[PDB]
């Protein structure tokens, strides 16, 4: 299929480590599985996979609201 | 390059969502997560869905075979733009840009 943000690039089926930003903090979430668009930087997520990011997303966010601020 | 009628009909939409058979885009993802609603909850989204939440069918230049319907429904956490389009047997959720 091609992908239904930026409509031209094919999506394949593969691994990548995500650069994700939170309340000035960031991290890369590493191995996120999906159907990436070749073009744009949109993937696409079945529920497992959705649910996996999602909680390396909200595992990230946990630790920037704990930090403290010297 | 609009229709007023949507490409799927809802009972297939639904049925699909019944089924399982729905994937979401990841800025989607992030974006139903702002709203409090996770997979699950996109999921539940769509089987509430009636046909006076259709707004649109759309295609483009760059992929003139493949319609995406939107729909926007209120819900108590505001009113949304979903765009779905059924791709061999799945759904595939968006939010409007
Ligand atoms: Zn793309």
């Amino acid at each position: 299929m091609k992908c239904p943000v930026c409509h031209q690039g094919e999506m394949v089926s593969g691994i990548k480590d995500i650069p994700y930003t939170f309340r000035g903090r960031k991290t890369v979430l590493k191995g996120i599985h999906g159907l990436y668009c070749v073009h744009c930087e949109e993937s696409i997520m079945n529920k497992e996979e959705s649910d996996a990011f999602m909680a390396q997303v909200k595992a990230f966010r946990a630790s920037v609201n704990a930090e403290t601020v010297a | 390059m609009e229709k007023r009628t949507p490409h799927t009909r809802l009972s297939q939409v639904k049925k699909l969502v019944n089924a399982g058979q729905v994937r979401t885009t990841r800025s989607a993802l992030l974006n139903a997560d702002e709203l409090g609603l996770d997979f699950d909850g996109m999921c539940n989204v769509i089987i509430g869905l009636s046909e006076s939440d259709f707004y649109k069918s759309m295609t483009t230049y760059s992929d003139h075979t493949i319609w995406q319907d939107v729909y926007r429904p209120r819900l108590v956490t505001g009113q949304v733009y979903l765009k779905i389009t059924v791709i061999h047997d799945v759904l595939i959720v968006s939010f409007k840009e």
